[PDB]
């Protein structure tokens, strides 16, 4: 596992030097954007029911056939199982979000999650469909304006972006 | 432990014991030896009928379909398990039989009994057994092709002093069985999070005398009191007594309301 | 390629009745193992059995180990 | 799915065993429910349309708040009202598959296992379900041992929902 | 213990559920068999001693030297026919605790649990035994659902032994 | 696992529609079986020490080169393993006819059986053979006549003949 | 019970180790956090009546059949809107633990930790008690790093409601 | 475990009451000592094996009994086990001292630990020696005035010196 | 590695949790330290030659016999002097990389896993360790923040070699 610190910490000792003086000052940046990151986290975390079930049923809305019978989110239990990995996709994009690097990500939810939906039939194009729902729906929750300190979070905005498109295309 | 502990405790072969581990291209002796120890440690050393044994996932672990870890689920799920453990006891001390038999230690909290009790009540036998199996504590401890062993006598990571205590009371040396419907020794322990004094092998044993009456033994008398005469001074109380005062020691506990917790020859 | 009928459960659920082969790769030394007992014996593509009921356990067993999941196959 | 067939088989798989006399007389008694199973499940199939309708219109007088308030999760409009028969045609599809399969297998593999945080998910009451399963034992009309199996596997999902 | 009964309770409380359909129609397949398994092991009990005595008799006209050769292990003494006719009893009387029961769990917990133990420790031949339940088996005298039931016990404990 | 009604009912639910009359008629048919499917069931369990021991003897009468010293039956482990094996198919033959449906033989004991066997040098077309004798033993005792109430059973061994070629063809 | 200074000695005793400096942290994050809490905690306490009080009447607002329809877990009589304003007071104390804790502790172990048991064996609607946490969300009036935190705990509880 | 916090918490749920102004105020000024709290924590880690060492030593000149051969301190087996009971005990003293609770200490490490020591046969009273030496050490690394802000640590140090106290009533 | 970020999330991934407020605590505490730490990573590694020299001469000097011992282990020749200057290099560049990461992890990861046996199969003797770190702890300038948080690891270390 890494976050944004331990991955320049990995790379240098690799190179077996200390950091230099422009990625110390990189990661005073990413200090100085870290309330960003925390709040959004936040925002996300605080709406992660809404994110989740507004995706899921916008996606069946849009592909009927996962829901019809004989589709993979057909039956109860299928049904749970969608909805809960919908929950694990959002919980580890915002683990990655929090660490500020993409290891947790990558190391324990994508490992071996493309080759999870082969071997159980399952559509991965619409878990990325719903992943992408879930991208809008929570980009535009972290990008809501009310009742916060105004500030520009483009960076942080791009960067849970970039999280939720590592997922999408892993189950694709 | 060391060994002067270890003979007066009697745990010396638990201390002496050695983890046994399924490597690869083990021979049809080690596979029989693991086979063998699993049966031992997971229905709690019992006299394993050859009726009574999985041939089928023994022929898988021989095989090398299943691992180590494969198959003590197996047996811990199969049927054999569930008469001797499970269907004629009560939910608490199966969890404890659990520990012992799966992970080789006491439970250390009440909330393990709240746990695997919920755990039972939602998911059945199935996942209340493989909750002990797929957990953390056995990944490391034994991971896929070590046979579990007993560890409640060693200092662990993430372990509570009790737990060595209380390995005592689910351990009760090595000739003995998890066999006879019994109820738990750990219940008001682990309910009221307190310790019990060990009394295993010698350990138990006080000093006599002239003091003992005619066949020359005493009994302890572990019991709960209270005010109901003289000033009490402790809640626990100790007693030994002689074989020929035992009955008046009783009945004078019992008419003063005290609660008897154990009765132990010393 | 046997197995099934000891690894899935004795619980008759139609989607417990499958079990998966795991292929798992660079089973190194982790902080998450420091204090495993046993010692690593490979760290090349092991296979690891897996029923459908535990494959959410497992696939999180070999994450915290670093293990990467190289390909899951119906057994 | 459990049914009376499978479930003997597993233990004795369990245990290695040959099918031994318990096992044959658990068939014996599968046999003896079986043809009101398979009674019970065809009557219930050939008025399931109105069982359906009747049920649903049920859900609406016990509770019109449904019918009324707007939401996702409510029949206010056309598509709650297909998405609500569609679930009471699923909880009825799946109960006399229950009646075929001599238990309440079907149910806890397709219906029941993962129902509450469905009904979590979506802002569903289990209540609701429960009045259209009581209209439902209230109106199939069903005799004899057909009755008493289906109103088992209708309360089953009864006593899991609530 | 192998009974219907005790089987459909062990099944329901090793999932923590209560008594479906399934566990029913276990109970009914029980009592549709239980009066018929009665009177087997009323039959039984009837003509206990002539049939131990007579299986007694077909092992040893099967097993000549069993009679003859000096041992501990044989019948050549009067102690050791009392032994083979206590042994014999013992399979008719648990094999009539089975049709009580209506499973093999008498068979299972008294007798074929360790037998081999047993007939390898005492050097007791299980043919012998195999051959005084076949001649229980042939001289019983019943019919039907009571022949059937008694000989699924007598041929398991056949089984057992071989 | 599936019995002979779950099966249907597994169909039915994917395709999300009632059973049809002609389903419940065919289904009806097999309770009217249901005697003497119990009955075949009894005779195999009842015979099944004799129908292992006399089909191994006769497998190992013909092909004398399994029981020849580094045959594959040679030393008393692998001649425990082979007789384990033929009890453990005909067990699972009684089960596959007791539920009515093949899903039972094949999941638990015919899937990679052929791939184990390849695997541990066991050969398939032997222990096959031996299937084909425990088919001729077990129809023959299903197939009598005598102590029974005579009827007619043409179905039940057809099923019972299936069974034990589903047994025979995958284990080659 | 969740609370940072709690889950690091958790996390440092796991591991076996000493109190590092990643622990300090921890409890340099608590420490600064927790003033926002304890003011978060007294605000809320201090408005607990009009809040619970509030919550009610909102609830019962959305939900208009709670206060006609009769049933033991509707409002429509006193007792059963002492009951709804008793629970409401429950979330709202527990959430002022919360900030008093630091941490989602205290929901964990006396309110989330089997919520979904009891809203189905007495059928109280979830969707309820979040209306009541929407409106102690839209009216405790606290601003800043009090309302953050509050907002937190009480999301908390609403996503496990739903 | 609980924590300073959790403890007023779980009273008061009992009592099922808010806290009230008197403990709010109470725990505030809790926290506002929170940073004597962290750098106590500190100075016993970063001289844990000092003190520990300097213990062991002292203890040993003074109750040589111990490591005289037959003691139970004698082998390196038994040595390296008390060792590691001295660095045990400090160590959930630490933790008592970082959650400002005695939970931890109590629950995980005191319970049970004088049954253990009277089992094991470990001189109870030797350790509540031991612990005193600990004591003593670390109450003069948390006081040490070289190098740290001028303030008064004295509440604090109590509250180290209780859990002490406690550990030393535990084991004998 | 080991760090207030990787930490907060594994222990809220071990319990399958969304990232709570105790998580977000512990992120405010890490940004807290998280500058200070970076000012000591760059004091450290902007003097990290004179450090090193010093502290290799420091153990030189109170362990003169490395300087006219000969053995593969000690600094006797060019070739020694080489390895203990670069080994007392890896220890304050690891000490540098726990201060950009606000925990021990590099050290852990890096140098104190196995150091142990490193120091016992190669004759190193971790009191010349335990000496340069005191020498670096008294000569590195740092001040505040900084100089706790570094002093931490450096007695992190000294307590992992003593
Ligand atoms: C082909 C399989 C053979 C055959 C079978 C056959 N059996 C019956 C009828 C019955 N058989 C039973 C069976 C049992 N009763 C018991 O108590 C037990 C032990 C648990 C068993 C196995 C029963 C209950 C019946 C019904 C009543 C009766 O005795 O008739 C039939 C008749 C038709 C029917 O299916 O009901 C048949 C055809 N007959 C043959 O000729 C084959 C050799
Ligand atoms: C009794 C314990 C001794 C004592 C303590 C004391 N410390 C402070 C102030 C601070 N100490 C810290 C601590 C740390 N900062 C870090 O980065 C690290 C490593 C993670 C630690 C341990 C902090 C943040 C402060 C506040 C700022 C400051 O530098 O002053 C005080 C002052 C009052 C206060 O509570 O802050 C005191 C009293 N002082 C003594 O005299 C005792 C020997
Ligand atoms: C929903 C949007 C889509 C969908 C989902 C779906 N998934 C499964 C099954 C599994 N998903 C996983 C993945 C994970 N489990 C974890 O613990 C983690 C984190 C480490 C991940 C990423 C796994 C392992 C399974 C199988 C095991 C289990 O479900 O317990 C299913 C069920 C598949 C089946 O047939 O049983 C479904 C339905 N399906 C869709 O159609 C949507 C597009
Ligand atoms: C035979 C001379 C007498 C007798 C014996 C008897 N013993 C048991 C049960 C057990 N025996 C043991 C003993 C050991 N197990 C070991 O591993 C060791 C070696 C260290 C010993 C000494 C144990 C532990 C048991 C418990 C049960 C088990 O199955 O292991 C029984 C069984 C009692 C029962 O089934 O309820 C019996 C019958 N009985 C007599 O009547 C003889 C005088
Ligand atoms: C009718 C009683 C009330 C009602 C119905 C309603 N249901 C949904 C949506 C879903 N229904 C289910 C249920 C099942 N799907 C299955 O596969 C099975 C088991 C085989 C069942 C019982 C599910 C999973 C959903 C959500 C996904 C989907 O839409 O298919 C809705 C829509 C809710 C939403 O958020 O879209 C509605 C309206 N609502 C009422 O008001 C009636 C009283
Ligand atoms: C006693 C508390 C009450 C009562 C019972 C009663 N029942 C019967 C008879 C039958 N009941 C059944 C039961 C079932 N058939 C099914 O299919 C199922 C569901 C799977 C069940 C539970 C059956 C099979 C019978 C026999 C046939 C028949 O219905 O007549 C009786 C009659 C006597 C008998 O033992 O058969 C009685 C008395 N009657 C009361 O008044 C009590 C309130
Ligand atoms: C009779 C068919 C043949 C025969 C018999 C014979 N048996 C024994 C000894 C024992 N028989 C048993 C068997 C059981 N005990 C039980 O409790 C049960 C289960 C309910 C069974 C089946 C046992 C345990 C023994 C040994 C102990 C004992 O003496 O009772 C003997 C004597 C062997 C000896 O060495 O004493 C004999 C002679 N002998 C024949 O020749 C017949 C053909
Ligand atoms: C006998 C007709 C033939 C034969 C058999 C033989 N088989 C093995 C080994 C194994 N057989 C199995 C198969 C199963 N085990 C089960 O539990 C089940 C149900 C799931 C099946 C179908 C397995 C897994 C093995 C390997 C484990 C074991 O060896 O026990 C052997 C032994 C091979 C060896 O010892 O290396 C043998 C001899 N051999 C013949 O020649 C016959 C044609
Ligand atoms: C109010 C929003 C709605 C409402 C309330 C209502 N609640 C109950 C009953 C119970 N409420 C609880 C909840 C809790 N108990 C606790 O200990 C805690 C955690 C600290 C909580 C959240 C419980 C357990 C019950 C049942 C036992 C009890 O009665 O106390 C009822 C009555 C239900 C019944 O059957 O008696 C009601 C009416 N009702 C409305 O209409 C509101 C919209
Ligand atoms: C980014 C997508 C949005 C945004 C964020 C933003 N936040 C701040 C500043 C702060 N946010 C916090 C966060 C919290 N305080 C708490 O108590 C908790 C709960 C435990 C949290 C999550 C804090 C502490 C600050 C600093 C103090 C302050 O309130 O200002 C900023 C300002 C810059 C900064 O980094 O401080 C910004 C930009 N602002 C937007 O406009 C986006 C929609
Ligand atoms: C040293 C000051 C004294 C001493 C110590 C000593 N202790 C043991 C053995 C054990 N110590 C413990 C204690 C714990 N284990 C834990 O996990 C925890 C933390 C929660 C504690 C407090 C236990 C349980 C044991 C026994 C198991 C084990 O040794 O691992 C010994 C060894 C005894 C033996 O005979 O081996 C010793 C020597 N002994 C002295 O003489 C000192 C006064
Ligand atoms: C200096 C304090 C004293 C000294 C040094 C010395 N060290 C070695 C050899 C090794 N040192 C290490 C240490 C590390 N390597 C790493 O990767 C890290 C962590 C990042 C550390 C701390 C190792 C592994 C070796 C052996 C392999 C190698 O040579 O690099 C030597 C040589 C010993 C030998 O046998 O060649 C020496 C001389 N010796 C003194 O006298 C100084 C006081």
């Amino acid at each position: 596992m890494f976050d944004v610190f331990t991955r320049v910490v990995s790379q240098a000792d690799a190179r077996g030097e200390y950091l230099s003086g422009s990625q110390l000052d990189a990661l005073s940046a990413t200090v100085a954007e870290g309330n960003k990151r925390i709040d959004s986290v936040n925002r996300i975390t605080g709406n992660a029911s809404a994110i989740v079930s507004n995706a899921a049923r916008a996606l069946f809305a849009e592909q009927p056939q996962l829901i019809q019978p004989g589709g993979n989110a057909y039956t109860s239990r299928r049904m749970a199982a969608c909805l809960r990995d919908m929950e694990i996709i959002l919980r580890y994009v915002t683990y990655a979000t929090f660490t500020g690097d993409a290891s947790v990500l990558e190391d324990r939810c994508l490992n071996g999650l493309r080759e999870t939906y082969v071997a159980l039939g399952v559509p991965g194009a619409s878990v990325a469909a719903g992943v992408q729902k879930m991208k809008e729906a929570a980009l535009d929750i972290v990008n809501d304006p009310n009742g916060i300190t105004r500030g520009d979070c483009s960076a942080i905005v791009a960067e849970i972006a970039g999280y939720f498109d590592r997922a999408a295309a892993a189950v694709a | 432990t060391s060994l002067v502990s270890a003979q007066r405790l009697g745990i010396v072969a638990v201390d002496e014991a050695i983890p046994l581990e399924l490597r690869s291209r083990s021979t049809e002796e080690e596979v029989d030896a693991v086979i063998l120890a699993v049966y031992r440690q997971v229905l709690g050393n019992d006299h394993l009928m050859s009726q009574e044994r999985l041939t089928s996932a023994e022929s898988l672990l021989r095989g090398r379909e299943i691992s180590v870890r494969d198959f003590v689920r197996a047996v811990a799920l199969s049927e054999v398990y569930r008469q001797k453990f499970f269907h004629s006891n009560p939910q608490n001390r199966f969890i404890e039989l659990n520990y012992k038999h799966l992970l080789g230690r006491a439970p250390y909290d009440q909330s393990e009994i709240a746990f695997h009790t919920d755990l039972y009540h939602q998911g059945g036998y199935e996942a209340e057994i493989n909750s002990y199996i797929d957990s953390v504590e056995y990944t490391e401890n034994f991971g896929d092709w070590v046979v579990p062993y007993f560890r409640g006598f060693a200092t662990q990571r993430n372990q509570k002093t009790v737990g060595f205590s209380r390995s005592f009371q689910v351990y009760r040396g090595y000739a003995t069985s998890d066999r006879s419907g019994s109820r738990s020794r750990l219940t008001r322990e682990l309910a009221r999070n307190t310790a019990s004094p060990v009394y295993a092998g010698s350990t138990a044993e006080s000093l006599r005398g002239t003091s003992a009456g005619s066949r020359n033994q005493m009994y302890r008398l572990q019991v709960i009191q209270g005010a109901a005469g003289t000033r009490v001074r402790r809640g626990k109380a100790e007693y030994l007594v002689s074989y020929d005062n035992l009955s008046a020691k009783l009945q004078q506990i019992n008419r003063q309301g005290d609660t008897v917790t154990m009765i132990s020859l010393a | 390629m046997l197995g099934q009928s000891s690894l899935v459960g004795y619980s008759n659920t139609q989607a417990a009745n499958r079990v998966f082969v795991y292929e798992v790769s660079g089973l190194r030394q982790t902080d998450a193992n420091e204090n495993s007992a046993h010692d690593i014996r490979r760290s090349g593509s092991v296979f690891i059995k897996v029923p459908y009921a535990r494959m959410n356990d497992e696939m999180r067993r070999i994450s915290r180990l670093g293990g990467t999941i190289v390909n899951i196959r119906p057994y | 799915m459990k049914t009376p067939l499978t479930e003997a088989v597993s233990t004795a798989d369990s245990q290695g065993r040959f099918l031994s006399s318990t096992e044959l007389q658990i068939a014996f008694g599968r046999l003896r429910q079986a043809n009101a199973g398979l009674q019970a499940a065809k009557a219930l199939t050939d008025n399931a349309q109105s069982l359906v309708n009747g049920a649903a219109q049920a859900v609406y007088n016990k509770f019109p708040y449904t019918t009324q308030t707007q939401g996702n999760n409510f029949a206010a409009d056309q598509r709650g009202k297909d998405k609500c028969a569609r679930d009471i045609g699923y909880y009825l599809r799946i109960v006399t598959y229950c009646l075929v399969a001599g238990g309440t297998g079907p149910l806890d593999e397709y219906l029941i296992a993962g129902i509450d945080e469905i009904n979590r998910t979506f802002d569903l009451s289990p209540s609701w379900y429960v009045e259209a399963l009581k209209y439902i034992k209230a109106n199939h009309g069903l005799s004899g041992d057909a009755r008493d199996e289906a109103n088992s596997y209708l309360d089953y999902a009864i006593n899991a929902l609530s």
